[PDB]
Parts: structure tokens; sequence; C-alpha cells
């Protein structure tokens, strides 16, 4: 069984750990088994092929930018995470989290995810969203920023209604194989 | 395959299927939104998409809690369940696969009502489903006939989570030929937690003389034990990962070893043991 390292970046509070631990235990979000421990892992059929597939959970805060890097080494394809409903960690993408990746791993291929799709249409996210003059990013644009970064990939998804999160995982496979 | 806990509930939408519930053999992992979305799709077309609602929680339903202008479908992700007896006669990978009618899932609640709450509030029940006829079937699906359930306390929970990842860590180290990748996995997320509470969290909450005694002595002593095991293991593993890095992963790996070290070091003095 061929094991394949991908590491998970983004802000925090975009989602990351509730997506891992969602698909990697096929559960729906409400009914995790909350787990003391980091990092998961997952058996993906990908094109009729069983595959493992590792996934590294990284800390997004400032405090943790130094050592961060040192998860990098051996990684096979990258998950830059944002969510669709924080322009703010949408912007960090291209400020901190795309310059990052290549200032360590300048040809590893990267995957553009949005998460959080449900609440793109969702009414209170959108009128809490216009209280600070701020507004969803839509695919197009999160589609423009793939382009900027030069992901492979730009994807959307949703832990709670699991749109688009089968096809996550199998990118980040495919990105490799 | 992989199996489903599927249940139906909808007054004037099922027939024969109303009230039921089944386990569905679905093909090699599959996963969830493939079995939901399907579902979600094949009654959609019976009762009309904007009747139809997917119930995610996994506690037994109360229909009261059902608006009866919807169809419901609950879907669960469940395993086949052995007890340590059955694990002992069945031999191969096949014997877990034939002639199993018994399947269990987990679900998080504490006794506040929240569902999930940290280590010291957080229990967990297993349920254990058993269908009226053995798997393989010539039916996608069999009806859940009874079901069985056990719960664990906050520190059964701790006793039971240490304990597996000391068995999971230990495994990993005497394998013949060790995975490298799915070595460093598990023991950066031993002994280098940064999102989660990491694995003293359960010792702040349990095993701290400053805390108000709350649990039997005896679980008390074991989960320090089991702490014991769990500091041998990482270290073992860390070893393991010493032998098989290359040049790339030194700092890496000088990195993990500082979080071991200070991890030993805390845990001597929650439990007044010099640990390591």
């Amino acid at each position: 069984m061929q094991a394949i390292k991908c590491v998970v970046v983004g802000d925090g509070a975009v989602g990351k750990t509730c997506l891992l631990i969602s698909y990697t235990t096929n559960a729906f979000p409400g009914e995790y088994i909350p787990t003391v421990f980091d990092n998961y892992s997952a058996n993906v059929m990908v094109d009729g092929k069983p595959v493992n597939l590792g996934l590294w959970d990284t800390a997004g805060q400032e405090d943790y930018d130094r050592l961060r890097p040192l998860s990098y080494p051996q990684t096979d394809v990258f998950l830059i995470c944002f969510s669709l409903v924080s322009p703010a960690s949408f912007e960090n993408v291209r400020a901190k989290w795309y310059p990052e990746v290549r200032h360590h791993c300048p040809n590893t291929p990267i995957i553009l995810v949005g998460t959080k799709l449900d609440l793109r249409d969702d009414k209170d996210t959108i009128e809490k969203l216009k209280e600070k003059k701020l507004t969803p990013i839509t695919y197009p644009q999160g589609l423009a920023m793939a382009k900027e970064i030069g992901a492979v990939k730009y994807l959307e998804c949703s832990a709670l209604t699991q749109r688009g999160l089968k096809t996550v995982f199998d990118e980040a496979i495919r990105a490799v194989l | 395959g992989r199996y489903y806990r599927v249940a139906f509930y909808g007054q004037g939408f099922f027939e024969e299927e109303e009230g039921k519930e089944y386990i569905y053999k679905e093909p090699k992992l599959t996963g969830l939104s493939e079995i939901s979305q399907r579902l979600l799709k094949l009654y959609a077309d019976k009762f009309g998409a904007d009747n139809v609602k997917i119930i995610q929680d996994s506690n037994k339903v109360n229909p009261k809690d059902l608006d009866p202008k919807y169809a419901y479908i609950q879907v669960t992700y469940v395993t086949p369940f052995f007890e340590e007896k059955e694990i002992e006669d069945r031999k191969t990978d096949f014997e877990m696969h034939h002639n199993i009618n018994r399947f269990v899932f987990e679900t998080p609640f504490t006794l506040s009502g929240k569902k999930h709450g940290g280590v010291a509030e957080q229990c967990k029940r297993r349920t254990v489903l058993t269908t009226s006829h053995l798997f393989p079937y010539v039916k996608k699906r069999i009806q859940v006939i009874s079901q069985s359930s056990t719960e664990l306390n906050p520190i059964e929970v701790a006793i039971d989570e240490m304990s597996r990842k000391v068995s999971e860590l230990n495994q990993l180290c005497t394998t013949e030929e060790v995975d490298m990748i799915r070595l460093q996995l598990k023991l950066q997320g031993s002994v280098s937690v940064k999102v989660n509470a990491g694995p003293m969290a359960y010792a702040r909450a349990f095993l701290e003389e400053t805390n108000a005694k709350k649990y039997p002595d005896n679980q008390v002593k074991l989960l320090k034990e089991i702490f014991r095991q769990f500091a041998d293991a990482c270290g073992q593993a860390l070893d393991v990962n010493e032998r098989l890095i290359k040049e790339d992963q030194l700092e890496y790996q000088e990195e993990l070893r500082s979080h071991y070290k200070d991890m030993l070091s805390e845990l001597s003095a929650i439990m007044n043991e010099q640990i390591t």
C-alpha cells in the first residue's frame, strides 16, 4: 500500500480539523468522536485502486510559524485551506500560505480548498458578514486565486453537507500518482 | 465491503420501510457521502426532493422531533463487531468479512445534554446492532432486529483512547518493514500535538493531585500505568524514526525529541515519578 504525505495548511478556524476528522472517520461533523491526537489517515479507492493517505493537520496561527515548516519535508501534495465565508483567510492564501509553501517546497503540487461551502448561501452568515462590510468568496474569485498561486486544482467543499468532500482527497491523491 | 446503518421515518411517505432500520452493505471503501446522496436521490424520486431529509444525528431517533411534512433517512457508518472470544476463532480477513450479523458505531454525548465537551466531561456510547440474517446475503440490506449499548465515562474514554494509542505505536515499531510516513504521522500526533488537546490533557484532567478526587482509585491507578506505557511507546517509535529518517529530517526529528522530552517532564511532575 503506497503511503502519501499530504500537508494541510491555512488560518485557524477555517474548518480544517473538522474536514479531516469528518472525512477520515466517515462520520457527519456533528457526530465526530473527539480525539486528543493530531493528524489522520484514510484508505481511499482512487480510479479503482486503494491508497493510504496520511493527512497532516497543522496549526496556522502566527505563534507556530517557525516550527510548522519542519512538517514540510517528504510532502507529496499540499492543501491550502481558506473559508469561503472568511475573506481574511482567503487573502492569507496569497499573503502567507502560498509564499510559505514555495519558500520551502518549490515543486510540490498545491490544491486550493475553499471550505464551508454551505455557509456562502447562509442568510445569517451573509448578514453577519455584511455587518463587517464583507461578503462570501465566490467561485470565480477562488478560481482566480487558484490561478494566481499556480494550484493544480481549485476545490470547494462542506463538511456538514459532505458536498465536494470525497473529491478533495481524491484529487490530493491524483496530484501525486 | 463497507456497512451502513439506515433507518426510515416518514409516516405519510414510507410503507414497508417505515419505522425500520437496516445495515446496508456497500462496495469496498465506499464513503458516507456516496451512500447518503444515493439514498437521498433514490427516495427524492419517490417523494420529491423537497420532502426528503437526512438525519445526521446517530442517537436513536425520537419521532416526536420530526416534521410530519418530511420523510427522513438516518445514515450512520458502522463496522463489523466482534467480542474478544470471536476475534480469536476468526482467523483471516475473509473470516471478518463472512458470516457477520453484528455491527457497532459510536456516539458522543455529555451528561449536561451537550454532545461534545472537554476531556473531563466527554462521554461515548457504543451501540451494537444485530441483523436478522448473516452477511453475506442475497440482499444489499438486512433489517436490524435488536440493539445493545454501553457507555464510557470521561476517565473510561481516557483509558480507552490512551490504551489503543499504545497498541498502535507498539504495532508500528515491530512491523517487519515500517512505513516511515505512517510512523511519523502517529508519532508527531502523539508527542507533538498542537491543534487538539494533547495526550497530556488526559493526564491533567484525571491524574493531577490538585483536582478534586472523582474517579475510583483502581481506574486512576490503571490510567497511570497506561501513561507509563505510552511514554515508553513514544520513545521506541521515536528511536525507530531515528534509524529511518534521511538528512532532510534531522531538524524535524530533533524537534520531535524536544517535544517528547517536555511531555515526559510534565508527566513526571503530575505523577511524582521520574518518567524516562
